[PDB]
RNA sequence: AGUAGAAACAAGGGUGUCCCCUGCUUUUGCU
């Protein structure tokens, strides 16, 4: 009705005619942003100088039929003049506290249902718990966190399509929504936010900023979680942590958990099967994870880990192209290697084929507990840089690099038959029989590894054979550094391929992913999984 | 056909088709066998929307309620707009694909399709492409067939055979034009074009003009660039360069560094807005906090406190000014509070009266008049605005003395910081206990005070300006404070009179005139008040421990200006404190990282740590975290005060040379290229700051300090 | 706390 | 005594 | 006792108080005249670094070009401009070899980003010069006001709204004979083919105010509307190319730059007892924008487009030929005065062609001399040189690829070098076995940065034992030390809000905790701080408070009518209930549970009339300053309330002749705002759609009203006057 | 005079001393 007059009157004026008949909807895109308004340039000086004037504020027309012209002091609220560029008319501020101190009343329900995400922080604040203050040096790891707790990890688009459906039901368009997650968060936010006078487009916002899954590169300390990065500036600092656990769960995390238990099972049980790549494909289809198909967060889920990879790459999507090695993934950095075929003959007599790498290279070596880069030349190692939680992260990460590197002197270190099978009771490959070996122990090798002496620089220590700090002795081109040794930041995604025996191998050939780099531990669920599968049961 | 088709319509049916089908991007000249199809489709979907009305029952009408809505020649928005609408609001779903109309009668979507072909084959062809049941489907014929779901038509028997009769007369027509039976319809293959953009004509010239010397065209540019294979190009030009081009490392050793050039000339003279160590107050105890009250009556009350008022009189003139007019200014200060005072109403301003004096010293029409330039061009004396470099001043021993006491504590509080929420956690209690520590040993700081004083005159000032523009307005120079026995004071350091204020440039000037009381005696050190203009206006007799001595009491009045930028920074100038905080607050950390503890209050509270900090005639001075704390604050302070573009270029210059020194003292063998480069741009941001040129002693000072 | 000095 | 906020009666 | 806190550095490491030489406190430089000097200046010594190189006469613009590349080898330590082709070209090779299939990759990535971006992508940029008016104006209104003329010109290829087709639209205007422009009291000038060239590839100069660290101005330029285009996908490229770099600092964050030069000192200062030495070298560029050639650029594009469309090589290529013929303009000109006559007056720089030098001094004189040669139509033609530096990405190639040139199998010698490059800044590290390879490592790194271009300031450069270093102001002492003095003008009052200002400040805070290694106790005081400043910026005292102003009667007024004193905001009167662990939270919903539901109600009411929603991209989104750097874009929490006002616009623009675009500005937003109330999406996705606003708006308008109907919400006798009106328009429309 | 520093402010426009308009808008780039 009142639209009808409005372009009516509007269509009376003949150059607001012209204006509307001759441009298309595109260039409303452009014409709308039309503006003869500079940017503002120092917005802290502006604002300081511009308060201090009579009207600073713009309201729209109708604050001139909503509230005095002025206050019971005779002090005057709003002005007739317009604002520059518009419709609008300077008012003072004034204006904004007589509104609120009297203006009308209405009932805020669905505030909390809007600004779901900012409520959903005050009340894990408050049903939080602290506990002491630790001070103690702090080893700070810059990782790629997820500060977005509460999300349904809904990409940009499919996002948008369920605000679009939920606050502008007409204009959806051409699209239905598919997956079953989408319809479940369409139905439940258009019944709570049926009846809701908040403006559509701060719901729109505020649905987008709860929907997707935000990241940073942040140093963190202690534990990493979209709850535990939320409050970091509270529990770490430069030399002293704050215990706290905050007080509620989020399902994100609960489904990433989740997703890792059943890959890691799901391949676990693809291993023994007879084909392993037809097998995991009917498990990838045909199990649930907390009511939710594992198809659909598969393809959603941005969390890494090697089951999950391979899980991923098995029905056919882009995963990273760094490599998995004894649990650890390695991102080169630089240089370059070329694979050569070879012989070699180990400390109990037994001869191993082996593909050696030939070539100078660098690569970053991240881990659950601990990280590292290593400069590795051809049957080489040159430098080994590493940090860990604790001293049994370290031994790990030295003893997959050792083995990795490839070195006669620990091949050479082996004692006894090299005799490794997999769960389906088939031969390893000679470097992952190599690393099970030395994994088992590892005295020989660290003892007839080698010896030099290093320098005492800040912020590093030496290692022994034996595994104790030393500051004078360490092992050849083995450094452990105090200070956390930061991660990579972004990994390319390139396309793969899976054989029949789970083995990723990219393009250029190489074997980046399988099943015997899945490790063995098993977890708690934290949302019930069922398998619809016939193996599972 | 094209006549054919465009003559044979209405040119609303044309123009919908034509707009449909350039909607796709295809070109209505090539393609009409799709024109054709399109155009008779709209026609029957047309025919068969027409003429069909819903009176208020909901039964049919034949000539209000449109019984079909129309969903072909329409841009894809709008269809699948109304579309999504209908669907929402009737609750039938809505199909994959586009319909082509939609019924109300029986609330359902209807397909409507001519084909040349036999019914039941295209019948088929859509029915399992859309595979929608709850949609009908109508298909046409030119022969005169015609088919519907379940053979149930929707439209009465006279509205088909009208369509019938169309179809068959268009048909008949185009049978006519003989093209009829080169028709056989068409169909949608979505059609990829590859892209194209071409360089040609003037943009051709321009990269053929915009290539290495040896080339004359972009062509064999690109031609010798794809193939070009590395081949010791590098390295034969590296051989070719001359030897002279190197990077030689030049050994910095402890005998290497040099003492800083300073500038030579008159001695630096004071320049901040406000007297700093020679400020006088006259207080009253007044039981309000800051900013309470109204400036003028603290200020009128203040004035009474003091008896002993003088006839004023010059003491120390300002040479290039024009002193009655100061004693004037004063004088008439004096007659407009008297006026204030005697009227039982104090306003929250006050206006000053436009005389000569304050004409004079507040730069009254002193722009020269804005001219064309055509007006002007034969005048002898017209050039350029001087651009010359400033004059040059040696540093002076009285702004060392400024920051000496500037980092001295004083008898009473001077921040009064406010509330936060309370307490819940042990780190914030920690943090509470040791902003409690920091916060004391800072409240009590000279630097605290000038803070305060600077804040609280840089607000009165943009405040005023941007209220009145146009006016002459008096401002007090109020303090608020607590003393050691927790009584608070008011204070009052003088006045300041505001000019015209209408600052459009964040560098346009405002000018004021200030007056403030002093005990110090000008005449002493007259280099350093050479803007200032002092007179004596009375003998304060002063209470010292022994008794009571008599003394002058001087009031210093010069004309200042500031701009919106200085005023908008000289409002921020508490952030100071945090800067010096943080400073400690690492220091502090660093030491309890390695000890497992926090060592906040035994730094506090023992004092058996100390840093040197000053210099003295016996050698290094080392003082206590407090004083530390207090000389940081204090050099970020001045450093507000004294902001300029010399200070700026000579911290980012000596900043490297105190990386390189700090090197040399790590033992890692530093090295320079230029270091006689260094050297002279350090020094060329020396000019007459009194404030870098104190800097740069200092730096001289460690430089000497730092190497034996 | 009370700062002192020793100046 | 205090050349700054000195006590005058 | 002399106070001297430098002595400081006795006890504690310079980099352990670095934040101590950093007088961020103070106000910054600004520029009070013209620029036009400044702009001179850059000019001659650009010509002057490289004026051993071919003079030739542009056959099209009619301008002198000085191409100095190929040119003499350089033999002296001076800033050479003398590139030579085939160097750069090696590097570039060199390069690909190490990471074999970048170029290929990032071309395939930046093909698919050319072929989807949309011309509304240029709208995201600042004061944009403007050619039809002649001046800066906001890049929306520079390039509405070109598609206008290029529509009145009959260029229309930007209708479909994709980037490259209004780049095919300049290409063809670029070939116009004669262009038409209105300016306003319309009025038609025509421009000739040489006259819009030279607008075409010119660049609005400009002074830099709020620079640190620096004694003397200097110029920026902005280039036009015609050349935004091409540099944008060139960009794009760059940065694909960039991304995949582990030498290049752009364009990650500052963590990321932390972490990757933590990597590489590390890897390079760790060896053995003794068996060779690691020095790394503090470098910094001279003249970085003065001495990079577009020719240069042209040639590394050449390369880094080998074996791809044609197209996609002429649209990356476009852009550095532009920029090899591009003109400067002179700024605003000179202000003349006369003491005798007591007089002032502008003298724009459209007249220092042919100006009498007696009004200038000495230097300005020079500088008028040794320019006039260059200028042509009132600008300067400026070849050589980057002026402008919008190529921050592909510097950054180039130096990655002089870095990676660096590697044992190249030098073919003991040494060997490594680092990280940052555009203009880079970080070195030089390994050999003794100090004669390391200097013959620098000396390499310095020749051949010379052969490519680029010149090493060896005043501004120092070497010293890889163990501490400095790189863009982060400070690294075997391990990166916190320099908060950079981030301190960022502790303040914002100025876009109140709501919008308490969380920024509260989220700066937050952040520096999180990352500048900000303190408890200083985080503290830092939200005391901060609380008083932005009460005594927006006038909003306790209630309590005996404070005088404007708004204390309001405010008292609320806070004796409220009864849970602690529920009201800041903003009202009400305490401030922030602290360390409530950081994260935003204001309404901290205290949401202590408030009146009368006063709630009333603040969070979404019939007020101050709260108004642009488009989505600019809700709770806005423009930060820092001290160091361009402006950046944050995101802060907050509920819209009626405290998310919007403050006023100048008015200036109403005294001069360009008020008409105002008045137009006004009728579009009529337009915009009746299209949100026929589609109310209109603002979060843009709306697409060839037909005109009317026909779409009565189409809705129609469909709207009888849905209405159906659903029996309105009248029979509504709905057919709403027809009728909705007639009524249709029919106007035709005439 | 003063601010200030490589060029500016010390009000600028408008209309016929009053009045009207303006306080970033002939000048603030780029990842
Ligand atoms: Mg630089």
């Amino acid at each position: 009705m009142e639209r009808i007059k409005e372009l009516r009157d509007l269509m009376s004026q003949s150059r607001t005619r012209e204006i509307l008949t001759k441009t298309t909807v595109d260039h409303m895109a452009i014409i709308k942003k039309y503006t003869s308004g500079r940017q503002e340039k120092n917005p802290a000086l502006r604002m300081k100088w511009m308060m201090a004037m009579k009207y600073p504020i713009t309201a729209d027309k109708r604050i001139m039929e909503m509230i005095p012209e002025r206050n019971e002091q005779r002090q005057t609220l709003w002005s007739k003049t317009n604002d520059a560029g518009s419709d609008r008319v300077m008012v003072s501020p004034l204006a904004v506290t007589w509104w609120n101190r009297n203006g009308p009343t209405t009932s805020t329900v669905h505030y909390p249902k809007v600004y779901k995400t900012y409520f959903e922080k005050v009340e894990r604040l408050k049903h939080g718990t602290f506990g002491p203050v630790h001070f103690r040096n702090q080893v700070k790891i810059r990782r790629r966190v997820d500060i977005n707790p509460g999300h349904a990890d809904l990409s940009a688009k499919e996002a948008q399509d369920v605000i679009m459906e939920v606050v502008f039901p007409n204009e959806v368009g051409a699209r239905i929504l598919t997956s079953e997650s989408q319809l479940t968060i369409t139905k439940e936010k258009k019944k709570e936010l049926q009846d809701c006078k908040i403006a559509p487009l701060m719901v729109a916002y505020m649905l987008e900023r709860e929907l997707v899954r935000k990241t940073r590169f942040l140093p963190v300390a202690g534990g990493t979680s979209s709850v535990y990065i939320e409050v970091l500036h509270l529990t770490q600092g430069t030399c002293w942590e704050q215990m706290y656990t905050p007080g509620g769960e989020v399902r994100n995390d609960d489904v990433d958990q989740s997703l890792i238990i059943a890959a890691r099972n799901i391949v676990r049980r693809a291993t023994v099967s007879a084909d392993p790549l037809a097998s995991l494909l009917e498990m990838c289809h045909s199990t649930q994870i907390g009511g939710v198909r594992m198809v659909d967060i598969l393809r959603q889920n941005p969390t890494e880990e090697q089951a999950v990879d391979i899980c991923k790459a098995a029905m056919g999507l882009r995963i990273s192209s760094s490599f998995s090695f004894g649990g650890f993934t390695f991102k080169r950095t630089s240089g370059s290697s070329v694979k050569r075929e070879e012989e070699v003959l180990t400390g109990n007599l037994q001869t191993l084929k082996i593909r050696v790498h030939e070539g100078y290279e660098e690569f970053t070596m991240v881990g659950r507990r601990a990280t590292a880069i290593l400069r590795k030349a051809t049957r080489r190692l040159i430098q080994l840089i590493v940090s860990g939680k604790d001293e049994q992260s370290i031994a790990e990460a030295i003893i997959v690099a050792m083995v990795f590197s490839q070195e006669d002197c620990m091949i050479k270190a082996v004692r006894g038959d090299l005799n490794f099978v997999n769960r389906a009771n088939q031969r390893l490959n000679p470097m992952h029989q190599l690393l099970r070996h030395f994994q088992k122990d590892a005295k020989v090798l660290f003892q007839n590894w080698g010896i030099e002496p290093i320098d005492n620089v800040m912020g590093m220590i030496g290692i022994l054979p034996d595994m104790t700090p030393s500051t004078e002795m360490s092992l050849r081109g083995v450094r452990v550094s105090k200070m956390g040794v930061d991660e990579y930041s972004s990994t390319e995604r390139v396309v793969v391929s899976i054989d029949r025996f789970l083995r990723v191998r990219d393009q250029r050939g190489n074997v980046l992913l399988s099943p015997e780099e899945v490790s063995e531990t098993q977890g708690t669920e934290k949302l019930t999984i069922t398998y619809s599968s016939s193996m599972m049961w | 056909m094209e006549d054919f088709v465009r003559q044979c319509f209405n040119p609303m049916i044309v123009e919908l088709a034509e707009k449909a089908m350039k909607e796709y991007g295809e070109d209505p000249k090539i393609e009409t066998n799709k024109f054709a199809s399109i155009c008779t489709h709209l026609e029957v979907c047309f025919m068969y929307s027409d003429f069909h009305f819903i009176d208020e029952r909901g039964e049919s009408t034949i000539i209000l309620k449109h019984r079909f809505e129309i969903i072909e020649g329409r841009d894809r928005t709008m269809a699948w707009t109304v579309v999504n609408s209908i669907c929402n609001t009737t609750g039938v779903e809505k199909p994959k694909f586009l319909p082509d109309l939609y019924d109300y009668k029986e609330n359902r979507f209807i397909e409507i399709g001519v084909t040349r072909r036999e019914v039941h084959i295209y019948y088929l062809e859509k029915a399992n492409k859309i595979k929608s049941e709850k949609t009908h489907i109508h298909i046409f014929s030119f022969t005169g067939e015609e088919m519907a779901t379940k053979a149930d038509y929707t439209l009465d028997e006279e509205s088909r055979a009208r369509i019938k009769t169309r179809l068959f007369t268009i048909r008949q027509e185009m049978a006519s034009r003989g093209l009829w039976d080169s028709f056989r319809q068409s169909e949608r293959g979505e059609e990829t074009i590859e892209e194209r953009f071409e360089i040609t004509g003037t943009m051709r010239r321009l990269a053929d003009q915009s290539l290495p010397p040896n080339f004359s065209s972009l062509e064999n540019f690109r031609a010798y660039v794809d193939g070009f294979e590395p081949n010791g190009c590098i390295e034969g030009k590296l051989s070719q360069m001359s030897k002279e081009v190197n990077a030689r490392i030049e050994p910095f050793l402890r005998t290497t560094p040099r003492p800083l050039r300073l500038p030579d000339g008159p001695p630096c003279s004071q320049r901040s807005k406000f007297l700093l160590m020679d400020a006088l107050k006259l207080s009253i105890e007044d039981p309000s906090h800051e900013g309470e009250g109204i400036p003028l009556y603290d200020a009128i009350k203040c004035m009474k406190t003091f008896f002993g008022w003088k006839e004023p009189n010059i003491i120390k003139p300002h040479e290039k000014g024009i002193n009655p007019n100061y004693l004037l200014t004063w004088k008439q200060v004096l007659a407009e509070l008297q006026d204030i005072k005697n009227e039982e109403k104090i306003p929250r301003t006050k206006n000053m009266k436009k005389t000569s004096q304050l004409k004079w010293a507040l730069g009254e029409n002193m722009a020269p008049e804005k001219v064309d330039f055509e007006d002007c061009k034969d005048v002898n004396d017209l050039k350029q605005y001087d651009s010359d470099e400033p004059e040059p001043r040696s540093l002076a021993c009285w702004i060392q003395s400024e920051f000496n006491k500037a980092c001295e504590l004083t008898d009473s509080s001077w921040v009064e910081l406010d509330e936060i929420g309370e307490d819940v956690a042990p780190i914030e209690h920690i943090a509470s206990m040791r902003r409690n520590y920091f916060t004391a040993e800072v409240s009590h700081c000279r630097a605290t005070e000038y803070i305060m004083k600077g804040v609280y005159i840089n607000t009165a000032l943009l405040n005023a300006s941007c209220a009145a523009m146009d006016d002459f307005q008096l401002i007090p120079m109020i303090s608020k404070c607590i003393t050691k026995e927790g009584r608070r004071k008011t204070n009052l350091y003088g006045f300041i009179i505001k000019g015209r204020s209408h600052l459009r440039n964040d560098t346009d000037v405002v000018n004021f005139v200030s007056m403030e009381f002093s005990l110090t005696d000008p005449r002493l050190e007259p280099h350093k008040w050479e803007k200032y203009c002092v007179l004596e206006i009375g003998d304060m007799l002063l209470r010292t421990a022994v008794g009571q001595v008599s003394r002058p009491m001087f009031l210093y009045v010069r004309t200042n200006g500031t701009s919106k930028i200085k005023m908008k920074w000289g409002m921020e100038m508490r952030r100071c404190l945090l800067q010096s905080l943080q400073q400690i607050e690492s220091m502090i950390e660093a030491e309890s990282s390695v000890k497992e503890k926090d060592l906040t209050k035994e730094f506090f509270e023992n004092k058996s740590e100390t840093w040197p900090i000053g210099e003295s005639p016996k050698g290094v001075e080392e003082g206590s975290i407090g004083k530390v704390c207090r000389t940081l604050l204090a050099k970020s302070v001045f450093n507000s005060l004294y902001a300029s573009p010399q200070l700026e270029g000579f911290s980012a210059e000596s900043r490297k040379l105190l990386l390189i020194v700090q090197a040399l003292r790590d033992n890692l063998e530093p090295g320079t290229f230029d270091l006689e480069g260094l050297y002279e741009a350090i020094e060329e941001c020396l000019i007459n700051d009194p404030w870098v040129l104190l800097n740069a002693s200092w730096f001289n000072s460690f430089l000497t300090h730092a190497l034996r | 706390y009370s700062p002192t000095s020793p100046s | 005594y205090s050349p700054t906020s000195p006590s005058y009666s | 006792m002399d106070v001297n806190p430098t002595l400081l550095f006795l006890k504690v490491p310079v980099q352990n108080a670095i934040s101590t030489t950093f007088p961020y406190t103070g106000d910054p430089p600004y520029s009070h005249g013209t620029g036009t000097g400044y702009t001179m200046d850059t000019v001659n010594r650009t010509h002057k670094y490289s004026e051993k190189g071919k003079w030739t006469t542009n056959t099209e613009t009619g301008a002198p070009q000085l191409n100095p590349i190929d040119g003499p080898l350089p033999e002296d330590n001076e800033p050479s401009g003398y590139a030579q082709t085939d160097c750069v070209l090696e590097a570039m090779a060199f390069l690909e070899e190490s990471h074999p299939g970048i170029f290929e990759n990032s071309c395939l990535e930046t093909m698919e980003i050319v072929q989807q971006t949309r011309v509304d992508k240029l709208t995201q940029g600042r004061q944009t010069y403007d050619w039809t008016l002649n001046r800066n104006q906001p890049a929306a209104t520079a390039l509405a006001n070109t598609i206008e003329v290029f529509r009145s010109n009959g260029l229309t290829a930007n209708e479909s709204g994709r980037l490259i087709d209004f780049l095919k639209d300049v290409m063809d205007s670029m070939d116009k004979e004669e262009m038409e422009i209105t300016t306003h009291g319309k009025k038609k000038q025509r421009l000739n083919k040489r006259s819009y060239l030279i607008r075409a590839l010119t660049l609005n100069t400009m002074t830099k105010d709020a620079e640190r660290g620096k004694l003397k101005r200097r110029a920026i330029a902005t280039p036009g509307m015609q050349i935004r285009g091409f540099v944008y996908f060139v960009e794009a490229l760059a940065r694909s190319i960039c991304e995949k770099l582990e030498q290049s600092g752009l364009p990650v964050g500052g963590n990321e730059k932390k972490a990757k030069l933590a990597n590489v000192v590390r890897k390079m200062m760790t060896n053995s007892q003794d068996t060779e030495l690691s020095f790394t070298i503090t470098g910094d560029n001279t003249k970085w924008n003065e001495n990079q050639n577009p020719r240069m650029f042209l040639a590394m594009i050449t390369y880094i487009t080998r074996n791809q469309p044609e197209w996609f090589r002429n649209v990356l290529s476009i852009a550095p030929i532009m920029f090899s013929n591009k003109m400067a303009r002179l700024g605003k000109g000179y202000m003349f005065e006369s003491k005798s006559m007591k007089l002032r007056t502008q003298v724009p720089a459209e007249m220092l062609a042919n100006i009498d030098l007696k009004y200038f001094n000495k230097s300005t004189r020079e500088k008028i001399e040794k320019i006039r040669p260059l200028l042509i139509d009132g600008t300067a033609s400026l070849s050589p040189g980057m002026m402008m530096g919008m190529f921050n990405m592909l510097s950054t190639v180039l130096g990655v690829s002089i870095l990676n040139l660096g590697q044992k199998k190249y030098t073919k010698t003991t040494y060997w070098w490594d680092g990280l490059q940052s555009s203009d800044d880079f970080a070195l590290i030089v390994n050999a076995p003794n100090h004669e390879g390391i200097q013959a490592g620098v000396d390499r790194f310095y020749r051949t940065c010379k052969l490519v271009g680029i010149n090493m300031s060896k005043k501004k450069s120092y070497i010293n034992r890889t163990g501490t270093f400095e790189f863009t102001s982060f400070f690294y002492r075997y391990g990166f030390v916190a320099n908060f003095s950079m981030e301190l003008p960022s502790f303040g009052v914002s100025g876009i809000n109140e709501s919008a200002d308490m969380s920024v400040g509260v989220t700066v805070i937050k952040n520096n905790m999180i990352n500048n290694d900000l303190g408890p106790a200083t985080a503290q005081m830092a939200l005391q701080l901060f609380i008083k400043d932005y009460r005594y910026t927006y006038r909003c005292h306790r209630g309590d408070t005996q404070i005088q102003t404007r708004r204390a009667f309001e405010l008292k007024k609320l806070w004796e009518q409220t009864r849970s004193k602690a529920g009201l905001l800041v903003s009202d009167g009400g305490p401030n209930l922030y602290n360390i662990r409530n950081l994260h939270i935003p204001e309404v919903c901290l205290k949401w549970e202590l408030m009146d539901e009368d006063y709630q109600g009333r603040l969070c009411n979404p019939m007020n009339p101050f709260v108004s929603h642009k488009e989505i991209d600019s809700v709770n989104n806005a423009v930060v300053m820092p001290a160091h750097g361009p402006a950046k874009s944050m995101e802060y929490d907050a509920v819209a309330t009626t405290h998310s006002w919007i403050p006023k616009r100048n008015r200036s623009i109403l005294n001069t002749s360009q008020r008409g675009i105002l008045e137009d500005e006004q009728m579009y937003q009529k337009c915009c705002n009746l299209f949100e109330k026929f589609f109310p999406s209109s603002s979060y996705r843009r709306p697409v759609g060839i037909s005109s606003m009317v026909e779409a708006m009565v189409s809705r308008a129609r469909i709207d009203a009888r849905i209405d109907f159906e659903s029996g919400r309105i009248k029979k006798e509504e709905f057919a006057e709403i027809m009728k009106i909705c007639s009524t328009i249709e029919e106007l429309r035709r005439q």
